[PDB]
């Protein structure tokens, strides 16, 4: 989810 | 808790400059931990016993791909499984798409996620994606996926008829915009899709949490857009261990009371007082995240649920 948006 | 993975931004500086960069990245930018620093972190990072995934993150990490195999190899001895997210801008080249996917597998990165959309179309061309996607066909084990931010007028919908067969069996996610960074002042605001707002506060929970050490030389809690925004840090010093991260993150009572009590609390309070205008919150949001960023992104924000967090702390434990 959300918490790994960047990676 | 929350000590198995951990991330690095490795550099603001990007050949790209997307309109909705949440860092603002750019060929000129210039917020970045120092090289020593970051080898320090990815040695310590590779020698703890249990993180077994280390993720790398930008800005642009393949820009100068020198010192990303550098900190690869030195992970490599560990066995620590690695990530990796890129624009593909290097799949411009077939013979440089052949090496790093060489070097990719045999340094042990299990994910690279490919982000291609109308915002980074100026910056890479299409068929520096096509070139990287077919070639991830010869490497089962790497995990190969393409994100695509899009707005209500860029949809990205000619960008996949245009990659033609080269997405046969890679995961595509489109998803909407955080308006942080360059989304806030170039995006015009009634483009991000809403999906959310202030009333259906039973689905406004945190995803979870996932460490990362920062370009802006910070700790976060997540790697959501909207995080970086916020005055939520995990650091208290400059050589902080990742044990120290990981009992700062499971000790810090506002994470805490929002990983158990969901947004709704922080939420409440404000509308109890009267705050939601003062504190500028928004009425609609494209994510659970955009509602954090508002609640949290400055110091006075966060010092106001000071005394109802202290007597939440009193009253459970
Ligand atoms: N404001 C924002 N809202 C949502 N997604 C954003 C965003 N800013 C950046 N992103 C997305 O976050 C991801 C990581 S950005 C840094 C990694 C790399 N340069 C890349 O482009 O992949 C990209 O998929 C990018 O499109
Ligand atoms: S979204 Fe990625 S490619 Fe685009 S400017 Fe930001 S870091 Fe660079
Ligand atoms: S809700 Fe907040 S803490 Fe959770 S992932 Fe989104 S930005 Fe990070």
């Amino acid at each position: 989810k959300e918490n790994r948006w960047i990676l | 808790m929350y000590n198995k993975t951990v991330s690095i931004n490795l550099d603001s500086r990007c050949n790209a400059s997307c309109d909705h960069c949440c860092f603002s990245s750019s060929p000129t930018s210039t917020t970045r931990m120092e090289k020593e620093y970051i080898r320090e972190l990815v040695t310590e990072f590779a020698k703890n016993k249990t993180i077994q995934v280390i993720s790398f993150t930008g800005g642009e990490v393949f820009l100068d791909y020198k010192f990303l195999k550098e900190l690869m190899e030195i992970i490599k001895p560990y066995e620590k499984q690695i990530t990796l997210i890129s624009n593909g801008f290097w799949g411009l080249s077939k013979k440089k798409v052949q090496e790093y996917f060489h070097d990719m597998n045999s340094l042990n990165v299990i994910a690279l996620t490919i982000s291609y959309d109308e915002y980074h179309a100026p910056f890479v061309k299409s068929s520096s994606i096509k070139n990287i996607l077919e070639h991830s066909r010869k490497y089962p084990d790497i995990d190969i996926s393409l994100n695509m931010a899009v707005t209500k007028d860029k949809m990205s919908n000619h960008i996949l008829e245009e990659l033609g067969d080269s997405i046969l069996g890679v995961k595509i996610t489109k998803f909407p915009m955080i308006s942080v960074g360059a989304a806030k002042t170039r995006i015009k605001q009634e483009n991000i899709h809403k999906f959310y707002s202030l009333e259906d506060e039973d689905s406004l929970h945190c995803p979870g949490y996932d460490i990362v050490y920062h370009h802006d030389g910070e700790i976060y809690p997540c790697c959501s857009p909207a995080i970086f925004e916020t005055k939520i840090t995990l650091r208290e010093e400059y050589n902080q261990s990742f044990e120290r991260t990981v009992e700062k993150l499971n000790s810090n009572l506002l994470l805490f009371i929002l990983r158990k009590e969901g947004f709704k609390w922080f939420l409440n309070i404000l509308k109890e007082n009267n705050k939601i205008e003062e504190f500028d919150i928004p009425y609609e949001f494209s994510s659970i995240c955009g509602v954090c960023g508002s609640l949290f992104n400055s110091a006075e924000k966060i010092n106001y649920f000071y005394p109802y967090m202290e007597k939440y702390y009193n009253e459970n434990f």
